[PDB]
């Protein structure tokens, strides 16, 4: 390897400040820019700015209201953008990439997750979902787990710590009274289950919180 | 500052077709556009740079084409990992900007979903909440009802529900329905039911369990 | 190793300094200014080789102050370079003609 | 011359490749780019590539699928383009044509005709078409001759052998059951019929074959 590496998640206050980091490895040459990129939920991507490290010159989007100021540790390998005095509108995902100097972004960070609201932050409850007692399978048997009451967004969640990719859906989000629920879903060969061991990961960024939540057959 | 606009925004193509995105500049910019494709939740990734040029671990599936003001971003053959936002992003005159994106959606044959209904879990009636989860999973087209029932009798009141983006492994869609209530307004009563009416099936596919 | 050869050669290592330093100063100059073509690394060594013989296509040119100065150091290094090819040129072909007239 | 010689018809299966061909003849210099240009029947030309045979660099049409592969043998001044795994999209007649580097083409070949198919190669069956007994003729007469189950196309059908050019129409294909057939027709002074000898020739290039059927009064 990961290239670019963000946090998941801030939280902040509206007319609150934060500083948003990328810790960058692999080739970091003297000619490279760090680039910042805004996507607001179901819109798309926005360039914000850019930095040089090796002279730390930096340059905005000045077609937008000026909200960030870039400054790099060129010690540290770590490109920093402080936004400042932030209202709703300012709620969004934040990448940072890496440009050689030829005009393309080659590589992303996951980007940083900034909800700006007078909420705190809620680590999510997780339940296991295993099927009611009086329920005929198949070949096949859809296993789930419920993520709820957390705050801010988002949420990870993995099947067996990531060695089970196929049969997995994760649903939005829904927000009822300052806190948001998910429920993702695993479906396996009836066979496979109980006897092969099912658990659903659940890492919260905003809260530093990771729970392991095992599904097993109801009592 | 340079203008790319993307029409369509939407670009629905049946499997295995071949699929076009235009990207046109507001004015000539040579060859000095590249191409980003994000999926659901994921970060953007270079596909084409400089118009044509291809980036190594990118399917030859994917071409580009173009000079001047039009741009062409090419799928031949296109498969449900394609199912994702393309954005064009010009590095021809300062600053670089981007496009606003063109959704890729695949047409593949009708499916009727599986549906799953989960009692509340004995760790959470312990916390005194009880939430009934139903899943219907892995249909197509989008457009599902899904009717809650207590003893017989529909349900509206704590019902919220999802529907997941089109799927990259099969062309799919999902949802999930949630009925919340506390502990005590689940334990008077006893038989709770989630029912799916899709165009796959004129008869609901109810899925119920009873308390006792 | 005369003067003139010395000196010729010592124009063609800076003249390629200058080419490098140029490419990249250029950049870092003309980035932040709307509608400045002169922004990546590769056509700014083009510009500054294009700059530097005099040639100046005009397919890319810095419009900021700090571009246009880094464009004027460009400028000079390559005709004085260029200069002082032809001046070490002219210093050989007189030593022959001397020794030729027997002289 | 003939400056540009190509093949008349190559049929192809689904999936298959082909290597068209190009023999050039007159000035061949070292400055000439062989062109390649594709037309699927009524509609219009498309570029598709270029190889200059000296230094045999090629450039390929980047706007649609890439099929080609340009190959040049500068002792047999013979220019080739493999076309691989082909579907229906790719049945279309292709030319070579000659540009001396100056931008435009001065001369073309005849042109490939490219069947995709699984069906088989047939030669046609030839059948004289004089009039009929009961027949009142005038200063002119039509005769003609019915090219029948020959696939794929093209057929040529000259009348003696080209010397007979007024009077002549060829009429298109049509086709039945993975089979081709047209009619030629005829019309020369009645005088000159049957005094004068009237053959119509039939050369079918997929299939090797070229046949010649006089044309007789019925018996």
């Amino acid at each position: 390897q990961v290239q670019l590496q963000q946090p998941g998640a801030e939280l902040v206050k509206p007319g609150a400040s934060v500083k948003l980091s990328c810790k960058a490895s692999g080739y970091t040459f003297t000619s490279d820019w760090i680039h910042w990129v805004k996507q607001r939920p179901g819109h798309g991507l926005e360039w914000i700015g850019e930095i040089i490290p090796s002279y730390g010159r930096a340059n905005y989007n000045e077609k937008i209201q000026k909200k960030a100021t870039l400054t790099a540790d060129k010690s540290s390998s770590t490109a920093f953008m402080q936004l400042s005095s932030l209202t709703s509108e300012d709620s969004a995902v934040y990448y940072c990439a890496r440009e050689r100097g030829d005009g393309y972004f080659a590589v992303w960070g996951a980007g940083t997750t900034v909800t700006v609201s007078s909420a705190k932050t809620t680590p999510p409850s997780v339940y296991p979902l295993a099927p009611g007692s009086a329920a005929q399978t198949n070949s096949m048997v859809t296993l789930g787990c419920l993520v709820k009451g957390y705050f801010p967004e988002p949420v990870t969640v993995t099947w067996n710590s990531g060695s089970l990719s196929s049969g997995v859906h994760t649903f939005p989000a829904v927000l009822q009274s300052d806190l948001y629920t998910l429920s993702s879903s695993v479906t396996v060969p009836s066979s496979s289950w109980p006897s092969e061991t099912v658990t659903c990961n659940v890492a919260h960024p905003a809260s530093s919180t990771k729970v392991d939540k095992k599904i097993v057959p109801r009592d | 500052d340079i203008l790319l606009t993307q029409s369509p925004a939407i670009l629905s193509v049946s499997p295995g077709e071949r699929v076009s995105f235009s990207c046109r500049a507001s004015q000539s910019i040579g060859t000095d556009i590249h191409w980003y494709q994000q999926r659901t939740n994921g970060s953007p990734r270079l596909l084409i740079k400089y118009a044509s040029e291809s980036i190594s671990g990118i399917p030859s599936r994917f071409s580009g084409s173009g000079s001047g003001t039009d741009f062409t971003l090419s799928i031949n053959s296109v498969e449900s990992e394609d199912i994702a936002n393309y954005y064009c992003q010009q590095s021809n005159r300062w600053p670089f900007t981007f496009g606003s994106g063109t959704k890729l959606e695949i047409k593949r044959a009708d499916a009727a979903p599986t549906v799953s209904i989960f009692p509340p879990s004995s760790e959470q009636l312990t916390s005194g909440g009880a939430s009934v989860v139903c899943f219907l999973n892995n249909f197509y087209p989008k457009d599902i009802n899904v009717k809650w029932k207590i003893d017989g009798s529909e349900r509206q009141n704590g019902v919220l529900n999802s529907w997941t983006d089109q799927d990259s492994k099969d062309s799919t869609y999902s949802m999930s329905s949630t009925l919340t209530l506390t502990k005590d307004e689940y334990e008077r009563h006893n038989s709770y039911t989630c029912e799916a009416t899709h165009k796959t099936s004129t008869s609901p596919i109810v899925k119920s369990f009873n308390r006792n | 190793s005369a003067l003139h050869w010395r000196a010729a050669g010592a124009a063609t290592v800076l003249l390629v300094i200058v080419l490098l330093a140029g490419s990249y100063l250029a950049v870092l100059a003309e980035r932040g200014a709307p509608g400045a073509q002169l922004i990546t690394y590769p056509r700014a060594l083009w510009w500054s080789v294009v700059t530097a013989t005099t040639v100046g296509y005009g397919d890319l040119y810095p419009v900021t102050l700090w571009g246009r100065c880094v464009a004027v150091v460009v400028m000079v290094a390559g005709i004085t370079s260029f200069g002082l090819v032809t001046a070490a040129l002219a210093t050989w072909f007189v030593g022959r003609e001397q020794e030729r007239r027997g002289h």
